[PDB]
RNA sequence: ACCCACUCGGCACCUUACGAGAAAUCAAAGUCUUUGGGUUCUGGGGGGAGUAUGGUCGCAAGGCUGAAACUUAAAGGAAUUGACGGAAGGGCACCACCAGGAGUGGAGCCUGCGGCUUAAUUUGACUCAACACGGGGAAACUCACCAGGUCCAGACACAAUAAGGAUUGACAGAUUGAGAGCUCUUUCUUGAUUUUGUGGGUGGUGGUGCAUGGCCGUUCUUAGUUGGUGGAGUGAUUUGUCUGCUUAAUUGCGAUAACGAACGAGACCUUAACCUACUAAAUAGUGGUGCUAGCAUUUGCUGGUUAUCCACUUCUUAGAGGGACUAUCGGUUUCAAGCCGAUGGAAGUUUGAGGCAAUAACAGGUCUGUGAUGCCCUUAGACGUUCUGGGCCGCACGCGCGCUACACUGACGGAGCCAGCGAGUCUAACCUUGGCCGAGAGGUCUUGGUAAUCUUGUGAAACUCCGUCGUGCUGGGGAUAGAGCAUUGUAAUUAUUGCUCUUCAACGAGGAAUUCCUAGUAAGCGCAAGUCAUCAGCUUGCGUUGAUUACGUCCCUGCCCUUUGUACACAC
RNA sequence: UAGGCAGCCCCAAAAACACGUGUGAGGAGAAAGUCCCAGUCACUUUGGGCAAAGUAGACAGCCGCGCUUGCGUGGUGGGACUUAAUUAAUGCCU
C-alpha cells in the first residue's frame, strides 16, 4: 500500500510560549523610602515546598504554580 | 549425515557494501583421523587388517618347557 | 536350365581409410601449397532481383539475355550441447492408475480468499508449490486501516534567542472523549537542562523480494553430478556415466575403449519394537511380612509403612551392551544380482518412522519475523510513537480446508469403565486434590506439586451391558432467536465463552467433478500441546477400537531417460 | 400364491391394438426448453492477452404511467420452431 493525502477538518493548532515579562521584583517586592520591603504575596504553605516561592495570585483565590497547594485571599 | 556435525563447521555472515548486504558461508571438513574424541574413520571405511601370510610346516616339531 | 572357376561391359552394394574434406561423408568428392593429362560451362558477402530497360523467340503464357540506384554485418554450410515437439520407445510414482475404503462437491454452520459497501472493512501469497498460510482462534495491544487528541522519544555542530531570564512543567473554569495547561483568563516555577534556522542524523508493519542477504518452498525425496589416465573427434564435445536383468536408488549383476575413483544414494544419527543376561533405585514398583486392622470367615479381598521391615528389579526407568545379517531350507533367474515361499525369530515392507541430505537453477516467497539491507519516500500538522473510538467479523454472490447430521451398526438415561504424549506458580498467582455453597457454569478455606513425588492412575471418549424410543423430518438433526445465571477481561456492545428453559431450520445418502490412502496403515473415537487472561470447529503430537482391498501397470496425470526433428538458445 | 416361521394376517403375481388419452385452424391468460440470440461496463475462463461461450450483475434501451416544461414513478427481457444436447481437438499470439 502507499499512504494517501491528509487533508484535516480542523484547522492548525499552536503551542503554549511563555510570556518572556521584564519583571520579578515589582511584583512581590513592595518600594520603600528606607528600603524596608514587604513581600505583597503568600508562599507555599505546604511542609516540603519553602518559603520564597511568591506563589500565583488570581482575582478571586490562590494557586501556588509550584507546589501544587490552593488557598484564599480572605485570610 | 552425522558425519557433518562430526567433521564439518559451518559458518554463515552477512557483509555491509555500499550496494547491498553479501551472504558469505565457509564450510570446512577436518581430517577425520585427527578427531581423537570419539570417532576415528568414516563409518564406511572398512579396511581390512593384513592376513600376515606365515610359511606352513610339514613337520610336527613339538616344543617344550 | 542350373552349379563351379575365369573374363569383358554395366546397375549398384559391403568393409576400411590408404587418401581427401569444414564436416556430413567420399573408390571418388583420391592421385592438390610435394599445387600442371585434355577440354567445356558456371560463381565472387547477403538483399534489391532473375527486378527495370533494350534486344530476341513465342499466338499467348512466358523463355533466353540481363542491370543500376538503393540497403545491410552478416546471410549461409556442417556438426556439438541444451531446450522444446499436438514424434517414436523404455521406466517410475495412491502429491498417477487398477481393485477397494473413507470422503469432499449436496444441507446447516466455523474459517480463509475473491467481489461489494465504507472514513476504514489494512495488507502479503493465486496451478501443483495461495485459499484453518504469514505458526494471523485480531474487543485494548497485536495494527501496519480509518477518524480524532497530545509528545518528540528531531542526536551532534555552527549562528542567534539572553540570564533587565532562552524555555519546560501548571490547580481552577472554558474548550476537549478525556481528571491532555492541547490551547484560551491567569501569573507560578524549573532554569545551556530549552526554542528557532541550516547542515546532519534518527524512527518508520513506508515502498522496492524484478536491487539484495539469510531462510524456506520447488525442480527433487526423485537419482542424479564430476574430474584422473586411457580411447574417439581439427574442434565444440564424447566414452567412462551402457544393450539387458535387478533395486527404494548411477542399487548392484553383467556387458564392455575403457580402467580405477569422488559427491549424492547407501552408509550415518534419533526414535519405536526385544533382553527373567549386568548396574541399581522412598521421586518406580513387586512378594512374604518386621507391624496392624477390616469384612466375609478358617483364607480370599484389602486398608496403612521402610529406623510405621526384609528381599528383588519380572513389570517401571536410564547407562553399558547383545540381538537381524534378509538367517536355514526349497523354487526360479545370465544358477548372477536378486526375487518369492516355508521354517525359526521380539523384529524378514530399506525391520517400522523420521533427521541430515549431491550438481545446477527459479527474476518462487518473505523488505510486514530481524537494530539483515542498497536505493527511494516520509521526518513534525510525521508514513515515528502514544492516548481514545471503530474496524479487519460488514453481505445480492462464488470457491476451498473443515465440524455437525440425514438415523435402529441408532438417539437418550443408568451401570462397568482402560490409555498415551505432554504442562505446571513465589524468576506470583500455574496444574489443582480435599472440605463447603450452588441444577449448572461458577464461588470460598485450604492441601500436594518448581515436579517419575501433586493435578495424575489426567477413573478420556469410543466402547461392553441394562433400560426408554420403534422407521415417525421422529426422542436423528441443532441452524436461528428470547429471557436469565457465572467465569476471563479497563472494556463481553457486533451477543468471548460456559450454563437452564424455550423455537426445532435445511438435510431423506447428495451432479459435473475432485482429494487421501496398503498395516496397528485407512477410518472411527477421544486426549495432550502451539496461540491464549478467555475462546479450537485450526494445527503439532498422542493413545483406544481397528477394516475392506492389491501385491500389479503405464490407461490418465506428472517426472525421468534413449532415439529422433528443429530455422529454438531469452531456448515454444 | 410362487415361496417365508405360513390355517389365517403379514411381504409379494399378471402388456396391447385402439394410430392411439399425447391432434385439429383451436383462441386466450401464466413459465418453463433451444439454432439464431443480446448496446456499453464489470468478472470468469487464461501464466497473460485477444477471438468465442457464461454470470440472478450496474447503466441502458424498450413497454407504459404521473400534474408538466425539468423530470420522476413501475416491469426493465424479449424474440422464433422441434420425437431424448450430440460436448472430436489446442483457436491463435506472447
Ligand atoms: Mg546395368
Ligand atoms: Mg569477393
Ligand atoms: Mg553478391
Ligand atoms: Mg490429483
Ligand atoms: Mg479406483
Ligand atoms: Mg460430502
Ligand atoms: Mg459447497
Ligand atoms: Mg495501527
Ligand atoms: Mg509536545
Ligand atoms: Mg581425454
Ligand atoms: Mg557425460
Ligand atoms: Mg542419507
Ligand atoms: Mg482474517
Ligand atoms: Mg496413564
Ligand atoms: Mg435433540
Ligand atoms: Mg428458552
Ligand atoms: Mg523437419
Amino acid at each position: 500500500k502507499k499512504r494517501k493525502k491528509k487533508v484535516y477538518t480542523t484547522p492548525k493548532k499552536i503551542k503554549h510560549k511563555h510570556k518572556k515579562v521584564k519583571l520579578a521584583v515589582l511584583s512581590y517586592y513592595k518600594v520603600d523610602a528606607e528600603g524596608k520591603v514587604t513581600k505583597l504575596r503568600r508562599e507555599c504553605s505546604n511542609p516540603t515546598c519553602g518559603a520564597g516561592v511568591f506563589l500565583a495570585n488570581h482575582k478571586d483565590r490562590l494557586y501556588c504554580g509550584k507546589c501544587h497547594s490552593v488557598y484564599k485571599v480572605n485570610a | 549425515g552425522q558425519p557433518v556435525n562430526d567433521f564439518i563447521d559451518t559458518a554463515t555472515r552477512h557483509v555491509l557494501m555500499r550496494q547491498g548486504v553479501l551472504g558469505i558461508k565457509v564450510k570446512i571438513m577436518r581430517d577425520p583421523a585427527k578427531s581423537r574424541t570419539g570417532p576415528k574413520a568414516l563409518p564406511d571405511a572398512v579396511t581390512i587388517i593384513e592376513p600376515k601370510e606365515e610359511e606352513p610346516i610339514l613337520a610336527p616339531s613339538v616344543k617344550d618347557y
